[PDB]
């Protein structure tokens, strides 16, 4: 699971809400550790 | 019952160091947690610090960070702690008490090709019996 | 995560119900829904004793006179018929968050 | 790893322990969730 | 992650650090289960 914000400033408004900015806890390639990471995606790539 | 033990009250010149120990019977730490506490006469209760009773975990109450350690004769009979810096102030009736946990899984992803990843934590649930204590106090 | 208790001492009237407050920055709920509260009780002259805990159930050998409520950052310890031998201080516990933690405490004494 | 018990609901006497309730902690599709999960199954495909 | 020691058996001392001893929890025949198994290695084969 994704944890998310609506991606803000610089953009046109007819833009607004197309972009989501979300975070993962997913795992480092060692199978025993964890980092956090980012992404840009649309909206359109995800559901609640 | 398991009975408990603790080292005799002492006396201590200021700004020094002091130890004490405690003892289960039964080698009863095994199953419990160690917990040491401290109390001043007309004061309420002050937890010091822990140790798991698999004793894979320590800790201390965050006044205590530095001047306080806790070692166990092996196969976990008894237990000990060393405290530090000691000054009048410090003067309190310290004790050792037995005590349980729940340890649950805090967070996990499921590993399809090996261990699963995992976060653990422990929560202290009570207090178990109270050790009969020792007097501590600090003059020249 | 800090914890507080009131009142910071109670006279009773003996034979009466009373009770006593804890309150705390968090929640003493957990995600598995657990709760990590518990009571203790010190007479004087005496180590303390555990009365509730979990803030769900008495801890055996209790009298049934100890109840207790609340959920959230609040949570109360309550003795129907407070007796004479109900004198002493009062400690809430927090196992939910490191480092552990005790309550100022309250202290029960008989009316005068 | 599995939880089970023996089903004696609505069952001919000599068909006893022929099959056991079962659950588990097995996951939910979500890498981060898991659900609890049971079923019946044969006592021939189970060992304790 | 593995821990490991300079473990030695009568080792020449032209060989000293050569071999490590190491361990882990593993996986196990279930996924609930985890258990510690430790081998020898070669240098070459890890990095700190
Ligand atoms: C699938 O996964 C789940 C996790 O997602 C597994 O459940 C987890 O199991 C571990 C044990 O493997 C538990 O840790 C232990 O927790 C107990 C306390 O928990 C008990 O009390 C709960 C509260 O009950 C009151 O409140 C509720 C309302 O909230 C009321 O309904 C009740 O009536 C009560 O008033 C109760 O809810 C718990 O049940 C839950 O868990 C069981 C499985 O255990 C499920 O079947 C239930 O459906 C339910 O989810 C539970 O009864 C602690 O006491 C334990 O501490 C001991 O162990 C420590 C080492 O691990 C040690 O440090 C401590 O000192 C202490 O040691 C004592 O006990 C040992 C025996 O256990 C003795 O050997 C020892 O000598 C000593 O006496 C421990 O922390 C997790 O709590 C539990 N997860 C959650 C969130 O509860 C599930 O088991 C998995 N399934 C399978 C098939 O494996
Ligand atoms: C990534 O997963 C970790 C767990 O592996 C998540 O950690 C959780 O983080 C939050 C925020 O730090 C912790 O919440 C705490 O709750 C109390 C009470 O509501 C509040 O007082 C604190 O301020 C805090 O929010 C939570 O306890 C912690 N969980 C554990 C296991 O430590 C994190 O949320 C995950 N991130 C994603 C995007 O899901
Ligand atoms: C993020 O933008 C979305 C639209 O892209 C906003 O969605 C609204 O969310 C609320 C709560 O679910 C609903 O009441 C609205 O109807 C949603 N709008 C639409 C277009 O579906 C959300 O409000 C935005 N968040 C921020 C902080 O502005
Ligand atoms: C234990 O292993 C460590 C390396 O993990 C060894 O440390 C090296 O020792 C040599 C000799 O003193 C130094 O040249 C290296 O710089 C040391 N490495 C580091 C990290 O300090 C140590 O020799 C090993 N002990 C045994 C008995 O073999
Ligand atoms: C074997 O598993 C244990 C936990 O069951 C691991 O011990 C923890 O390791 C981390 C990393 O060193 C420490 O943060 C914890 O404090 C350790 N726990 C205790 C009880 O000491 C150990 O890392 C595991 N080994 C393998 C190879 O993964
Ligand atoms: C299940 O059945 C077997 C025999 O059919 C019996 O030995 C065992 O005790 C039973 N267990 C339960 C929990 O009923």
């Amino acid at each position: 699971t994704l944890q998310c914000t609506n991606v803000t400033n610089n953009i046109t408004d007819d833009m607004r809400g197309e972009l989501k900015n979300c975070s993962f806890n997913m795992t480092t390639e060692l199978r025993d550790k964890k980092q956090k990471v980012y992404s840009l995606f649309y909206r359109l790539d995800v559901v609640q | 019952q398991v009975q408990l033990v603790q080292s005799g009250a002492e006396v201590k010149k200021p700004g020094s160091s002091v130890k004490v120990s405690c003892k289960a019977s039964g080698n009863s730490f095994s199953n419990h947690d160690v917990h040491w506490v401290r109390q001043a006469t007309g004061q309420g209760l002050e937890w010091m610090g822990w140790m798991s009773h698999e004793g894979d975990k320590t800790g201390l109450a965050q006044k205590f960070q530095g001047r306080v350690t806790i070692t166990r004769d092996s196969g976990a009979s008894t237990v000990y702690m060393e405290l530090r810096g000691l000054t009048a102030d410090d003067t309190a009736i310290y004790y050792c008490l037995t005590g349980s946990k729940h340890r649950l899984r805090d967070y996990f992803l499921y590993n399809e090709y090996g261990p699963n990843y995992e976060e653990w934590g422990d929560y202290l649930a009570t207090l178990d019996v109270w050790g009969h204590g020792t007097a501590v106090t600090v003059s020249s | 995560v800090v914890i507080t208790q009131s009142p910071l001492f109670l006279p009773v009237t003996p034979g009466e119900a009373a009770s006593l407050s804890c309150k705390c920055s968090h929640s003493l709920q957990h995600s598995t829904g657990a709760n990590y509260l518990a009571w203790y009780l010190q007479r004087p002259g005496q180590t303390p004793r555990l009365l509730i805990h979990l803030a769900t159930h008495r801890a055996s050998g209790v009298p049934d006179r100890f109840s207790g409520s609340g959920s959230g950052t609040d949570f109360t310890l309550k003795i129907s018929r407070v007796e004479s031998d109900d004198v002493g201080t009062y400690y809430c516990m927090q196992g939910l968050h490191s480092p552990w933690t005790f309550g100022q405490g309250t202290k029960v004494e008989i009316k005068r």
